[PDB]
RNA sequence: GCACAAUCAUAGCACAUAAAAACGUUAGGUCAAGGUGUAGCUUAUGGGUUGGAAAGAAAUGGGCUACAUUUUCUACAUAA
């Protein structure tokens, strides 16, 4: 290591836009930090699920305007229905416990 | 719906992370640096951790999109080890066969 | 220690940088 | 009430233009092929399924719109677009004499909603240090300026830029760090004497 | 002197694309293109292929009611060029007490262009020459007393512009 | 018989501009299976005789990535189901191309580009020099 | 206008008809925006505000309302850099953060003057 | 036992496809793909956002075509435009089906801001590879 | 016809490996990948916030380090 070596290198760093001073290996957190996307700011981070409940709702509602068809839901009304043919329901919200 | 009340709360937090990820961003740069003095620091720490306890990235989990499983998820397709064979053997993913060498 | 002056707006200026 | 209308099988000519039939990209409807294809795994006493209803048929890509003749009528076409490639840069030694510097461009297709490649942005610049006019010192100044970039057995420089988001930022941004330096490989400041 | 540089030539984003399709003509055995290839699907008669077409149009308009019906289904925007012919329609207007900002918004968007115009006129607002021209050419474009009643409101409330 | 007439009407015209050179125009092609690269490599090397490009064509080497995962559902780790993914390559060199015929023979490629397989364009653009190198003093 | 448009509705009445072949379903879809520009290119209709490399990597011009030789620059450099190193982000967040590192350190007053070393 | 995308041995009289006849350890060497993109390349990437929009029409096509879909989809992911390729039983009037196509051509496109080919096959009965 | 076999994959054969192994036994494991019939909750066995989910009297399964001289350290492809 020599002075022309070090101002050579001063300088090679004022050119490329790197740290020209001399800085510790702990103070380039702050510079990686910025140099990079922060993880919650990824796409494939912030954007993991899609959104499930656009999902059924759209689903939902097409079935209730006669172009889908959700067998599992029909499947599911089928059985309350014959569930509540047979007796036992769901109970009214307030007289599970008390009534 | 949601598959889970826990795919609903880390929808949440996903939602909060990144609402507070330039916080908590522009303060770790006051935190993770040596030139600035501590007396600084200390109440940069205070500052960031009167933050909203969801606001940071850590309480994320990476689950599965079709069940919504903690464990046993792979990144790039972000499916269970389960979603993921039931619909490779059905061929509905491209490249994807048994591997045999 | 010693720090070296260098023309930043000058050689904007001359490479069409600023 | 149900009907039967017979395919195309029945109407095709023996000298019709098959670009005509397939000129773009098709999900290979048998209604229009009256070529009888067999594809599939055949059974120990069968044969392979023929070429209504087969799943196989449909799972893979056609070429029917690529075959030869269409290749011919759709190049044909297409010398109005081009231009001419000069003669006189065959070979790469006068292209070395003429246009020093290689700009390397990288572009990527995919399939989908999206465009945005993170990979696209990055762009590499090739420059032979023997066809400039850098003096000895000048040189010997440029090779330390620019470190490892420089490969002293091909004498070539290599500055490959990424921190630029466009493409053209990019290539902005290398052709200002050739200029400078190119510029500062001539300033002899008072540091260079000891 | 020894270099030789041509010139570029510049074209549209189809000239190249109509360009091939100059070099394949009509099929002859092929039906057209709107109809589906299958011969089940295929249309028989001409009774069948105007029906068809109208058959998949009162499908394609049905979803295009059903995207403006609910357009918080398709807000989310995953192509990069944002395609705004696939986001959906909105059909009501941005204010509701601005008189002048309800009446331009309802010009664009028959009997509500009518009652915008009464609610303009209530709050003893001065209404320019602009803005009653595009709500005159709106009943105009659309629709015998409320004709008069309305081209009365042309002449009786302001001196709207002969040019108008 | 009932051919239709005056079919052709292009909109080409000569900008006074000088058309961009090009060194090599390299295409690296990815697929699964080999059969649809053969295919695209008989297509592109027939499109390339038509014009006259002298495409080079050699077969960079496969890239497979495996991964294992469980073969039960809640407790089997000693049983285990490998699933593999291949990638193969093919290398489209071209060289001595213009600016015009690089944009001609690019959108002809991608318009018939199959859907099983991805595309790479890495261009060497021509370019002489500057205007602040040719023979400056500071 | 009404008319102008009223007008071109019924130029377009017998403008428009169902496609007749997947080369015009195509050009059509080019024309209104749903097919891509090709050559595809990886930066079709993201122009970034027509910035240039000197709105980017150049930051050096936001750092005037600080004190030059304080800790401050020695601390501003290190962002200034991760901004530049930033393709990822615009100008105009890159000033933001640039703007609430001004007004958060010309918020908090006592911190720097208590700390020791003076700053304005 | 191996159970997955396995149907099981009948006493003989089951009608299955060429798709469910050969096993999982069949795909790439005498079964392909139903879904061909780019996301499933090595240096590709999206293999998700393709994925759950595979699964999504999956599900939409099973729902809209109730009864009359044969076989599974043939998905195919070409320059900005996704094709889908179906196999259809003939039960429904040629009305319904060109109504449902040109519902399904405008709704998935908006919804997924792209454009979405349909095609239709329609079979009279499902086509049995083995023993029926 | 289903198993076996052959064929396929480990980019040339053969070999080996890989892969495959029907019908069934163990009322074997999985209601906690996921949906589920039956039987039970609805001011709670439901939905949220904060703090803790120790520790070892003792036994045991599987791996790593070794118990050295065919060893340990040093530079080093293996003659110190
Ligand atoms: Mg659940
Ligand atoms: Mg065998
Ligand atoms: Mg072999
Ligand atoms: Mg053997
Ligand atoms: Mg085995
Ligand atoms: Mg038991
Ligand atoms: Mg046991
Ligand atoms: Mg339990
Ligand atoms: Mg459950």
């Amino acid at each position: 290591l020599s002075e022309y070596a070090v101002r050579m290198s001063r300088l090679s760093a004022r050119l490329f836009g790197e740290v020209a001073r001399p800085t510790d290996s702990k103070s380039m957190k702050v510079v990686k930090l910025f140099s990079e996307q922060p993880l919650a700011k990824r796409k494939e981070t912030y954007d993991w699920y899609p959104n499930h409940n656009t999902y059924f709702a759209l689903m939902g509602t097409l079935r209730f305007l006669g172009l889908y068809r959700d067998e599992h839901q029909d499947f599911r009304d089928e059985q309350l229905r014959l569930k509540k043919l047979r007796g036992k329901g769901k109970p009214r919200k307030g007289e599970g416990k008390r009534a | 719906y949601y598959v889970d009340w826990k795919m609903l709360r880390d929808v949440k937090r996903r939602k909060m992370a990144y609402e507070y990820a330039d916080e908590r961003l522009r303060i770790n740069s006051l935190r993770k640096n040596t030139i600035l003095p501590k007396d600084l620091q200390e109440v940069a720490d205070e500052e960031i951790a009167s933050l909203p306890r969801d606001s940071c990235p850590v309480r994320i989990r990476n689950r599965c999109v079709m069940t919504s499983r903690p464990r046993g998820v792979k990144r790039r397709w972000r499916l269970s080890r389960i979603v993921f064979r039931h619909l490779a053997d059905h061929g509905q993913l491209s490249g994807v066969q048994r591997a045999m060498w | 220690a010693a720090a070296a002056a260098a023309a930043a707006a000058a050689a904007a200026a001359a490479a069409a940088a600023a | 009430r149900r009907k039967a209308l017979p395919p195309r099988t029945e109407k095709m000519a023996v000298d019709q233009d098959w670009p005509s039939v397939y000129p773009v990209a098709a999900p290979f409807k048998p209604s229009a092929v009256p070529l009888p294809v067999r594809m599939g795994y055949p059974v120990k006493r069968g044969v392979p399924m023929a070429k209504e209803g087969n799943l196989e048929l449909l799972k893979i890509p056609n070429f029917l719109h690529l075959t030869p003749v269409a290749i011919k009528r759709h190049c044909e076409a297409l010398k109005d677009f081009c231009t001419e490639w000069p003669a006189a840069l065959d070979s790469d030694e006068k292209c070395e004499k003429h246009f020093p510097i290689e700009i390397d461009t990288a572009d990527y297709v995919s399939a989908g909603p999206s465009i945005r490649n993170p990979k696209a942005r990055v762009v590499t610049l090739r420059v032979k240090l023997s066809s400039l006019n850098l003096d000895d010192h000048a040189k010997k100044k440029l090779i330390k300026l620019v470190g490892d970039r420089y490969c002293k057995s091909t004498d070539v420089l290599t500055i490959k830029t990424d921190r630029c988001p466009l493409k053209r930022q990019n290539y902005d941004y290398a052709v200002y760090l050739l200029t400078v330096l190119y510029h500062e490989s001539w300033k002899t400041e008072e540091w260079e004497k000891k | 002197e020894e270099v030789v540089i041509p010139k570029k030539k510049t074209w549209d984003k189809v000239a190249i694309l109509q360009a091939l399709a100059s070099t394949v003509h009509r099929d002859s055995t092929a039906a057209p293109y709107v109809f589906q290839d299958d011969p089940y699907l295929i249309p028989t008669s001409s009774v069948e292929s105007h029906s068809f077409l109208l058959a998949k149009k009162s499908g394609e308009n049905a979803a295009k009611f059903i995207i403006n019906s609910y357009p918080k289904y398709f807000q989310k925007d995953i192509a990069e060029p944002h395609i705004p012919c696939l986001m959906p329609e909105y059909f009501e207007p941005q204010i509701e007490d601005v008189s002048e900002a309800a009446l331009q918004e309802r010009i664009k968007l028959n009997y509500n262009f009518q009652q915008r115009e009464q609610s303009e006129e209530l709050e003893e607002a001065t209404e320019a020459d602009n803005e009653k021209s595009k709500t005159k050419a709106g009943h105009h474009l659309g629709v015998t007393w409320r004709t008069k009643n309305n081209a009365e409101r042309i002449f009786a409330l302001m001196p709207e512009k002969n040019a108008h | 018989v009932d051919v239709p007439k005056d079919m052709t009407k292009p909109e080409i015209t000569i900008s006074d501009e000088p058309d961009t050179l090009y060194k090599r125009l390299s295409v690296l092609v990815k697929g699964h299976d080999k059969a649809v690269l053969d295919s695209y490599e008989y297509f592109a090397v027939l499109a390339a005789k038509e014009l006259g490009i002298s495409i080079k064509v050699h077969e960079p080497p496969r890239k497979i990535e495996r991964f294992t995962l469980l073969k039960s559902v809640h407790i089997f780790k000693k049983h285990r189901v490998q699933y593999e993914m291949r990638t193969l390559y093919r290398c489209l060199e071209l060289e001595h191309l213009t600016g015009s015929t690089a944009d001609v023979y690019l959108e002809y490629i991608q318009r018939n580009l199959p859907e099983g397989v991805a595309m790479e364009v890495t261009k060497t653009k021509l370019e002489q020099l500057p205007e602040h190198i040719r023979k400056p003093i500071w | 206008s009404l008319w102008d448009i009223e007008f071109a509705k019924q130029l377009a009445a017998v403008t428009e008809r169902p496609f007749q072949n997947g080369f015009e379903e195509m050009i059509q879809w080019t024309k209104e925006g749903k097919l891509w520009e090709f050559p595809i290119n990886n930066e079709a209709g993201f122009d970034d505000d027509g910035s240039e490399f000197h709105e980017h990597i150049f930051l050096d011009k936001y750092l005037q309302d600080f004190p030059k030789q304080g800790p401050i620059r020695h601390f501003m450099e290190l962002v200034t850099c991760g901004l530049s190193k930033n393709p990822y982000l615009s100008v105009k967040q890159k000033v933001e953060h640039i703007e609430w590192f001004r007004n958060y350190f010309n918020e908090k007053r006592v911190i720097l003057k208590e700390s020791g070393i003076q700053l304005n | 036992k191996n159970r997955a995308a396995r149907v099981r041995v009948s006493k003989g009289d089951k009608p299955v496809t060429y798709e469910e006849a050969h096993a999982p350890h069949y795909i790439a060497h005498r079964k392909g793909w139903l879904s061909l993109h780019t996301g499933n390349l090595d240096g590709e990437d999206h293999a998700a956002e393709r994925t759950v929009e595979d699964v999504f029409l999956r599900k939409f096509m099973l729902g809209t075509f109730p009864g009359c879909l044969a076989d599974q989809l043939v998905l195919k992911r070409r320059a900005n435009q996704l094709e889908i390729c179906a196999l259809v039983l003939r039960q429904l009037p040629p009305h319904k089906f060109y109504f449902l196509v040109g519902y399904s051509e405008t709704l998935l496109s908006h919804f997924y801001k792209c454009p979405v080919h349909l095609h239709l096959q329609t079979v009279p009965s499902k086509v049995v590879y083995k023993y029926i």
